[PDB]
């Protein structure tokens, strides 16, 4: 499964 | 027996032709087993391997879900690097985001990665204790700032060290067949003359699983690294992989030359030769 | 900005023997960025029958994909994979070489 939190715009 | 699960996600702005193209892929080891294309037709994450088919749709629209929020994030993330950069609309850049988790032979964690890169280089990377950022030029210091702030290392590493592995334990079970083997590479070597002086000796290894290997030519136990002509490893397309290195030695001195292979699915690695 | 060449290699899945099937491929990896052309030919024309991987790329953020098709093997069939990509001035021909 892929991340569903911590990826956010730079 | 080590194992890794890894994501990665590219992003390509196209100037005056509308949206960034957008593609996902995730891989177990050298195995890819689902994808996401932006451009195509169904706008779902999708299966690419016959042991992930069995996941529920609670999976699939979870994943379709994560995908295109990711896909969303790098539409803006293009946009804000081209002010950092300040860098006009005439050229198409490229976001790169890859992430993951390895496990050793008892599938225990052994350590986690997110790295992303804009333009082909390094931008900002997770340290590998998981709390802090290696940002590799002042653009991504500005990154660096509200990351930290945004606290996302600590939940990018409740991620890695958590689902990421949980995930990970569960294809390597639910795939075991394809994903805990390993296939011994098929090896031998060609000799073509060059010239009535001068013979090409070329190691081939062949059909083999996973994909991590070691190809290298000796004269007389001598390493002959720098006359060597490496090709990267290759997908035959059947699941295992090919690699040749070759050497163009004086015709006459084949014996002095072995070739000499490393592999995981070998009981000890081999050596080849002319005698 | 950073611009790196694809390496190409054109080769068969399987030991190639004339009159049974077996798949042709074109494998273009560690490129940047990653728009490319890639097509299969056969005497020269290109192959309509051709899939690809998804892109995909390395440790080092340069790109993979490969191009392939099924295809029986002659003794006089001729095949070849065409790349174009920003590094190149002309697009290239690999041969597939049987023989290596
Ligand atoms: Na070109």
């Amino acid at each position: 499964e892929a991340a569903g939190i911590g990826i956010l715009t730079v | 027996g080590s194992h890794s699960m890894r994501y990665f996600f590219t992003s390509v702005s196209r100037p005056g032709r509308g949206e960034p193209r957008f593609i996902a892929v995730g891989y177990v080891d050298d195995t890819q087993f689902v994808r996401f294309d932006s451009d195509a037709a169904s706008q779902r994450m999708e299966p690419r391997a016959p042991w992930i088919e069995q996941e529920g749709p609670e999976y699939w629209d979870g994943e379709t879900r994560k995908v295109k929020a990711h896909s969303q994030t790098h539409r803006v993330d293009l946009g804000t690097l081209r002010g950092y950069y300040n860098q006009s609309e005439a050229g198409s850049h490229t976001v790169q985001r890859m992430y993951g988790c390895d496990v050793g032979s008892d599938w225990r964690f052994l350590r986690g990665y997110h790295q992303y890169a804009y333009d082909g280089k390094d931008y900002i990377a997770l340290k590998e204790d998981l709390r802090s950022w290696t940002a590799a030029d002042m653009a991504a210091q500005t990154t660096k700032h509200k990351w930290e702030a945004a606290h996302v290392a600590e939940q990018l590493r409740a991620y890695l060290e958590g689902t990421c592995v949980e995930w990970l334990r569960r294809y390597l079970e639910n795939g075991k067949e394809t994903l805990q083997r390993t296939d011994a590479p098929k090896t031998h070597m060609t000799h073509h003359a060059v010239s009535d002086h001068e013979a090409t000796l070329r190691c081939w290894a062949l059909s083999f699983y996973p994909a991590e290997i070691t190809l290298t030519w000796q004269r007389d136990g001598e390493d002959q690294t720098q006359d060597t002509e490496l090709v990267e490893t290759r997908p035959a397309g059947d699941g295992t992989f090919q690699k040749w290195a070759a050497v163009v030695v004086p015709s006459g001195q084949e014996q002095r030359y072995t070739c000499h292979v490393q592999h995981e699915g070998l009981p000890k690695p081999l050596t080849l030769r002319w005698e | 900005m950073i611009q790196r060449t694809p390496k190409i290699q054109v080769y068969s899945r399987h030991p190639a023997e004339n009159g049974k099937s077996n798949f042709l491929n074109c494998y273009v990896s560690g490129f940047h960025p990653s728009d490319i052309e890639v097509d299969l030919l056969k005497n020269g024309e290109r192959i309509e029958k051709v899939e690809h991987s998804d892109l995909s790329f390395s440790k080092d953020w340069s790109f993979y994909l490969l191009y392939y098709t099924e295809f029986t093997p002659t003794e006089k069939d001729e095949y070849a994979c065409r790349v174009n990509h920003v590094t190149l001035s002309q697009p290239k021909i690999v041969k597939w070489d049987r023989d290596m």
